[PDB]
RNA sequence: AGGGGCGUCGUUCAAUUGGUAGAGCACCGGUCUCCAAAACCGGGUGUUGGGAGUUCGAGUCUCUCCGCCCCUGCCA
RNA sequence: UGGAGAGUUUGAUCCUGGCUCAGGGUGAACGCUGGCGGCGUGCCUAAGACAUGCAAGUCGUGCGGGCCGCGGGGUUUUACUCCGUGGUCAGCGGCGGACGGGUGAGUAACGCGUGGGUGACCUACCCGGAAGAGGGGGACAACCCGGGGAAACUCGGGCUAAUCCCCCAUGUGGACCCGCCCCUUGGGGUGUGUCCAAAGGGCUUUGCCCGCUUCCGGAUGGGCCCGCGUCCCAUCAGCUAGUUGGUGGGGUAAUGGCCCACCAAGGCGACGACGGGUAGCCGGUCUGAGAGGAUGGCCGGCCACAGGGGCACUGAGACACGGGCCCCACUCCUACGGGAGGCAGCAGUUAGGAAUCUUCCGCAAUGGGCGCAAGCCUGACGGAGCGACGCCGCUUGGAGGAAGAAGCCCUUCGGGGUGUAAACUCCUGAACCCGGGACGAAACCCCCGACGAGGGGACUGACGGUACCGGGGUAAUAGCGCCGGCCAACUCCGUGCCAGCAGCCGCGGUAAUACGGAGGGCGCGAGCGUUACCCGGAUUCACUGGGCGUAAAGGG
């Protein structure tokens, strides 16, 4: 009454971006209900899976829209690629622009644009004016815009056919065939990164559930190494002192997994751990590895106006919000003697006094935001405290 | 665990020069030999008349530091001494002596008590054949204490077994300097044990 | 989901029915007999009563009247009858009762 | 019915039984009717087993089914041996 | 009562009470354990720490 | 995780006329005193919750954080 | 074989008297700190609610079949599938699911403790003795077929087997009525009448093994009754109608108003009735010189309970934890007419809480149920896991080594202390690496002897490649409390009735062994402190062992 889970194809995390009211949140409930015909057993971000015939997928569909930045910004990192959704009717709007910029701020290599809402206002230029301004803004943002697998089709329609009867093979609807175009032109172009199973386990915590009868489960994509039932771990970051327990369950998309490794959004059931004892931001690492820290230094690079950043500079005693992993903390800033007035465009090395103990570590990278705008990036140097 | 730290410090504080080092703390500098006055930034001033308490505490810490024992261990022995028929003063000392790390010392083998422990604890010692690594082991009447085989060659067992040339043991313990044995003939006695300690004063410490 | 204790219940009902019936009988016969013991039917009284006394020890054979719960039912019968006949009757047919 | 089994005494990894005439239904280490001996499975002691003569035989002469591994000891103590 | 010198307890902090009155405060009949919940330890406290919360500082 | 509120000397309360921050106690020094109280002299003692944003300047108008109250969120 | 006191009312005293402290203890919790092992021990709160899995089954030597693999085709083929056949799925029949395991809600009561009574009774399987096991009939499942249903299941028709059911007989005997004798509450004998038994199954077959029937007795386990003992409030004083007794019935294994008719008016209470509160009781446990006081967690005995409540059925036994019915509350499924379900079983979740564990390994051992047996089932149990929660053992090094480094802190500028401590020098070698490696296990069983006694043989170990043993082998953890007095341990700075301490007395208002830090010391040590609660001290409810002229206390 659980259903096991075996691996055969290489795993890969994805997600969908775009503008609120366009397509994304709907083509996801389209791509999933499609690869469920020729494959057995298939406000808040819903992580829904769908497997093809070449690779296993995760897919993080962020609700999008403003206000939901902090919740969007997270999953952005967890994905190897993003399906930039654009509507035929409208076009490149603030969200479609905002999501792409933030899509760059948070790593994320390669982009696969999909033209949805095609089944609206037929126009020679329209369908070929959108495919233009896309690469115009994508490249205005240093993306491979001039060589991005842009597909075309209507999701709203493509799905209504599958709801009549589950099974609907290749090109038997023409519309549910354009879903096989992007779903095909996706396992292509966007490759697979280096998943090192050699580094001491460590996975950030996104959401934390309390699965009845079993205990507290901490979801999140593993960042390195591996974990199976019986392995001890540590809850580093936030809370009085770093907890230590044992993993007694590892599952891949509600179906019993065996051994998770870097690259899979796998949920882990932690041995006797109240649900208040675990929260966002914390990391599950191999015992002894990594520790909780407040003060640190970093080769922070303060952006400039022409790239969204500030344009007035801050002083020693500035309180911005840093995003190390799936979280966001705030901190005071007191840099070395002099070196005052760190206006836009600097590689200064100041010191931060976060109010919440986060899993720091020399080498680990972060970012800075303040006033709803990426003020800068960086990477920890010498961990003071 | 059994203290471990500046020991001639006690040699002093108790005012009755102790033998926790065996050699030096037996030579012209047991520390006492240069400072018969308690340690500390003070240790040498108008010692206020000791309270009836102080007196008994000190007369107890003395007798216990002599054996290195811990308070838990020490107090247990005392309690055991009581319930047993016969003067608790004697008996206590008796049992206190039947200790192994002690009978190791009360027979040569080790220069000190703190040494006689690391000895038994490291195997080197032996009872009726089979060996023991537990100090707390209480030797009975009729049990010889031999050294180990892999021991009779070590640098230490040498010198220690050397001084045994001539020197004698209490009327309650025999010894074969070569056969490295020695039988626990009988439980010692208040007398035999010429210890700088008034037991009845300690017996009284464990009252109120 | 379930157990073979059920077997034990099915039987439960059967046996229940079995002596549930044997009892009704003895009760009916016992009453019918005494109901004559005062009418004077001394002859057919000791006749029925002699029969009742049968099903009694009879049921006693199994788990019906378990034990001497029968012996009691009996004495209360051939005592209720006897003490009804001497109300002008004299023991005709030599039934259970003995003079 | 009334049996003649073993009741476990002695702490962990130090089993020491008590040969007793308990009641079939009792708990292994519950109230027994009458102890008639003990048994040491590690033999640690030149008396690893001892049993009451006239007694064992008594309870047998009144229907007391001895356990198998129990009977083994009754015998090893020569209870049935009629000479 | 709130021990040590200097606390971080505001109108909605959650503390963990224990027995112990304070002879001068007519109403105070309990003490607030330190280093448990909303109540932090005592800063710098190097002396009696077991009491007052504050963890053993590494001489560093 | 997402809505909405409150937060100003140490405190209880103002400036909804955007023009450095205003009142009573509380308290602080000066005189008296061993030290206080009282008495007479004289005092604004301010993380406008934080930090940034517009502005010639913001308690006020924009954000983003902090703590708290509240209303919904939340089974690998 | 056993008894310690101190601080605090005064300017001072003696007395009275309260408060407080030093001791011991705990299913503990909180703080700081934390290395190993052994034996213990771990929801004290919501008797709150619970996903999932497992906790009770077994017998073909009781019986008939379905079905599959197969002697070899029954007839001659694949016809009657007969039979041989070890299995397997239910069914029928039997024994066990009433014990083992959990909890303490309820209960102040013959519940428990203790000693007794039963001429007022029961007891499956187990022992010993007595006599039997002769005839016959019959049904309902399974199966076949028809039917309704979402499901859970259910209905009709018809086969058939038994150790299932029923009738007659034999009556060793037993039951019952009346009589008699003995005896004395209903027990024992006897006579007439009446009524009552039973099953065959397997072999190695006129005999054994396992059953069956009736009776007497032994065992063990129980029911009922009785004397004495069992908390607080009397600001609770009167209580009672099935009430108290009787006669006759019903009822039960059996006494009894247990229940019911009818008759009588009783029964109970300051020796505390009734009522309210609280509570499971005991062996024991902690404390105490003792007498006492407190307590009832783990272990053992008894009782009560099984979501809340009522009730029967089956049965030797239950008004039944993992059986049944019904009402209610909650969970779940539903094709909305009806369905399934109860962790106070073992693990685990959640809620509440200051707080209490792994969804483990094994039936090897012990014990249990069923079996001729093999053997099967067994979250009882034997073990492992997590938590210093407790106790016990062990470690963090032993020996050297300066009129005594540095740093730090004092200083009457000589010096003193931390300090033999270190550094440093020999040194044994926690760990760990390598090899070896258990006891717990000897019978059921096989064989000679008769499956008797006795003799011999074989399989079997979860914990474990763990304990332990040999060899190799690195110096390798320290903290916490406290230093006015009680009470072991003193000095500098800061501070200035502030900040703070505080068990009691009381410390802080500019020289503070009492605050904070520092150095120094004392206590104990993988621990050390704190809070909570019990006993002690408290002869401060005084039996042991006090008091009342004026301290509280003589009643007008
Ligand atoms: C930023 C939020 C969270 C970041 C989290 C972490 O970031 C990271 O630390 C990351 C590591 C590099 C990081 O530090 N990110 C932190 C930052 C990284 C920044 C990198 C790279 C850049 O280079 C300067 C890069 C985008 C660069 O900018 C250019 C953009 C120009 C934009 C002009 C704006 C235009 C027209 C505009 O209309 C516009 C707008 O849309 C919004 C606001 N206002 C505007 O005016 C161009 O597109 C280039 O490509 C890791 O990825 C971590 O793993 C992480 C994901 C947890
Ligand atoms: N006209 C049209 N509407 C569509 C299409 N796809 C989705 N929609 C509808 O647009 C509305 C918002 O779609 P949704 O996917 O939730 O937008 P997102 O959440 O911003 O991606 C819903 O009614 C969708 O069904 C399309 O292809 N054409
Ligand atoms: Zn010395």
């Amino acid at each position: 009454a659980k259903g096991e889970f075996i691996r055969t194809k290489p795993h890969v995390n994805v997600g969908t971006i775009g503008h609120v009211d366009h397509g994304k949140t709907t083509l996801t409930a389209a791509l999933t209900y499609v690869a469920a015909a020729e494959n057995p057993n298939v406000i808040n971000t819903a992580h829904v899976e769908y497997e093809t015939a070449k690779r296993h997928y995760s897919h993080v569909d962020c609700p999008g829209h403003a206000d939901y930045i902090k919740n969007m910004i997270t999953g952005a990192a967890q994905m190897d690629g993003a399906i930039l959704v654009v509507s035929a009717a409208d076009g490149p709007m603030p969200q479609t622009r905002e999501h792409i910029l933030l899509a760059r701020q948070v790593g994320v290599p390669y982009i696969v644009v999909f033209m949805n809402k095609v089944d609206m206002v037929d126009d020679p230029e329209l369908l070929d004016l959108v495919e233009m301004e896309v690469r115009d803004l994508l490249n205005q943002y240093e993306f491979p815009g001039d060589e991005v697998p842009v597909i075309r089709g209507s999701a709203l329609l493509a799905l209504e056919q599958m709801h009549r009867n589950p099974k609907t093979r290749r090109g038997e609807n023409e519309w549910v065939d354009k879903i096989w175009e992007l779903l095909d032109a996706i396992d292509e172009y966007i490759p697979t990164p280096v998943r090192d199973v050699d580094k001491p386990f460590l996975m950030p915590v996104e959401d934390v559930f309390t699965i009845t009868g079993r205990g507290t489960v901490a979801t999140g994509r593993i960042e390195r190494g591996k974990v199976k039932v019986g392995d001890e771990v540590e809850i580093v970051g936030l809370a009085p002192e770093t907890r230590k327990t044992v993993v007694t369950g590892v599952e891949m998309h509600r179906k019993t997994l065996q051994e998770g490794i870097a690259g899979d959004n796998v949920g882990v059931l932690l041995r006797g751990v109240s649900r208040e004892e675990v929260e966002r931001g914390q990391v599950l690492a191999k015992p002894g590895s990594i520790t909780p820290h407040t003060k640190f230094e970093a080769s922070v690079y303060v952006l400039k106006k022409e790239e969204g950043g500030r344009h007035t500079g801050f002083f020693s005693g500035y309180r911005p919000q840093f995003y190390f992993r799936t979280t966001d903390v705030t901190g005071v800033v007191q840099l070395p003697p002099g070196v005052e007035m760190v206006m836009p465009g600097d590689n200064v090395t100041f010191t931060v006094e976060l109010i919440k103990p986060v899993a720091l570590e020399e080498g680990l990278r972060f970012a800075i935001r303040e006033g709803g705008r990426t003020v800068g990036a960086g990477v920890v140097t010498k961990i003071l405290e | 665990g059994r203290y471990i730290g500046p020991v001639c410090r006690l040699c002093r504080r108790e005012g009755v020069k102790l033998y926790l080092k065996g050699e030096r703390c037996y030579s012209p500098k047991c520390a006492m030999e240069r400072r018969p006055y308690p340690p500390g930034q003070h240790g040498q001033k108008r010692a206020r008349r000791p309270s009836d308490y102080a007196v008994r505490l000190r007369e107890k810490q003395k007798l216990r530091r002599i054996y290195g024992i811990s308070e838990r261990q020490f107090r247990n022995l005392f309690e055991e001494a009581s319930k047993k028929k016969g003067v608790t003063g004697s008996v206590f000392l008796g049992l206190l002596e039947s200790r192994l790390d002690n009978v190791v010392y009360r027979l040569g083998f080790a220069v000190s008590r703190r040494q006689a422990r690391q000895l038994v604890r490291h195997g080197h010692i032996t009872v009726n054949g089979r060996r023991v690594d537990l100090p707390s082991y209480r030797v009975r009447p009729g049990d010889e204490i031999a050294v180990a085989e892999k021991s009779r060659n070590l640098e230490l067992i040498r010198q220690n077994l050397e001084a045994m040339k001539g020197r004698k043991v209490g009327p309650w313990l025999s010894l074969d300097v070569e056969g490295m044995k020695g039988k626990f003939l009988r439980l010692p006695d208040r007398e035999d044990l010429a210890l700088p300690v008034n037991e009845q004063l300690v017996i009284e410490f464990y009252s109120r | 989901r379930n157990l073979s204790a059920l077997k034990r219940h099915r039987q439960s009902l059967k046996r229940r029915l079995r002596n549930k019936a044997k009892k009704s009988a003895i009760k009916t016969l016992s009453k019918k007999a005494i109901q004559l013991a005062q009418e004077g039917k001394a002859e057919e009284a000791l006749k029925i009563m002699r029969k009742a006394e049968s099903l009694i020890d009879k049921a006693a054979k199994g788990s019906t009247l378990h034990k001497n719960a029968a012996a009691r039912r009996k004495s209360r019968l051939m005592r209720k009858v006897r003490q009804l006949l001497e109300a002008a009757g004299a023991p005709l047919i030599g039934g259970g009762l003995s003079a | 019915m009334v049996k003649i089994r073993l009741a476990r005494f002695g702490s962990k990894h130090n089993p020491h039984y008590r040969i007793v005439v308990t009641d079939a239904r009792r708990k292994r280490d519950g109230k027994y009717i009458e102890k008639i001996g003990y048994y040491d499975p590690r033999k640690t002691t030149p008396d690893w087993l001892k049993v009451d003569v006239e007694r064992a035989r008594y309870w047998l002469s009144v229907g007391a089914q001895p356990t198998d591994t129990a009977r083994r000891l009754l015998r090893q103590a020569g209870v049935f041996r009629q000479e | 009562y709130i021990p040590g010198e200097g606390h971080n307890l505001q109108e909605h902090s959650v503390v963990l009470i224990r027995g112990g009155r304070v002879k001068d405060l007519p109403g105070v009949r309990y003490h607030i354990v330190r280093g448990v919940y909303d109540a932090a330890g005592v800063k710098d406290r190097k002396k009696s720490r077991s009491k007052y919360g504050t963890k053993k500082p590494k001489e560093a």
